[PDB]
């Protein structure tokens, strides 16, 4: 269309003529036409990105935690090639959130090997608090955050315990009080 | 465009 | 024939109209627009986004400034 545009100029500015100027609108007619046609399909993409934005976003945040491990040292550096690869392995091997989960196992699976003990604590870590993070509610959010506070030696406190409670957060405040601190 | 747009209006 | 494609280029010609009301504009701001193109060109190779974004805005105030 815009070689088109062009060519018309082009053609009015060299000076038959009134049937090819009325051939390029009708050239220009049937381009927008067959645009208005092809703009039918835009819905559903979008449909389609707003369903993937939460997956998007997850796997960016663990890029960037994987960037800042490589900062941390030499060794722990990562590609986007091997991300591909690990996604790709996800497909190979309530629709979003179970690709979702297959992501954070087959992402932690593959790149535990990468790091020694104390990393990889800290990755189980914060994939188990990523997905809370995501999945449960607030006061479960608040509750991880304290205990890994008192965890800390920083923010010393109880949690947040409601009637109905998972029975995670109580084995874990059982592991945590008994000081069985590894476990 | 708008010299042929007078020449058609005056004949 | 002539009399049709008259009548048919409507829409080009208030689509020359306004470019040629525009030009005005365009030619105002052509200089700052070469002045920013080239500080793109000669000085943003090696910056990230965030950076970019950063000195952009500084630029845009500093050019702002000098009127």
């Amino acid at each position: 269309l815009k070689n088109l545009e062009k060519r018309l100029l082009e053609e009015l500015n060299n000076s038959e003529l009134m049937v090819t100027l009325n051939n390029l609108k009708k050239e220009a007619m049937n381009i927008e036409k067959k645009l208005s046609e092809s703009e039918e399909f835009f819905p559903q993409f979008d449909n389609l990105v707003e369903e993937y934005s939460i997956i998007g976003k997850h796997s960016v945040k663990i890029f960037s935690m994987l960037e800042k491990f490589g900062q941390f040292h030499w060794f722990y550096g990562i590609s986007i090639g091997q991300f591909l690869s690990c996604f790709k392995r996800v497909f190979i091997k309530t629709r979003v959130d179970e690709i979702l989960w297959l992501l954070y196992q087959e992402v932690y699976c593959q790149f535990s090997t990468a790091l020694d003990k104390k990393f990889k604590m800290i990755m189980a870590m914060t994939m188990f608090c990523l997905y809370k993070f995501d999945i449960e509610s607030e006061q479960y959010k608040e509750a991880v955050l304290t205990m890994i506070g008192v965890l800390s030696e920083s923010s010393d406190g109880v949690p947040k315990l409601t009637v109905d409670t998972n029975d995670d957060l109580r084995y874990l405040w059982d592991y945590v009080t008994t000081k069985s601190y590894i476990s | 465009l708008n010299e042929s747009v007078l020449k058609v209006n005056e004949l | 024939r002539s009399i049709s494609l008259v009548k048919s280029l409507t829409f080009e010609k208030e689509r020359w109209l306004n470019t040629t009301k525009q030009f005005s504009k365009t030619s105002q701001e052509l200089i700052g627009n070469c002045i920013i193109s080239s500080i793109y060109e000669t000085y943003f190779g090696h910056l990230n986004e965030r950076e970019r974004g950063d000195m952009l805005v500084i630029l845009k105030r500093l050019l702002g400034k000098f009127a």
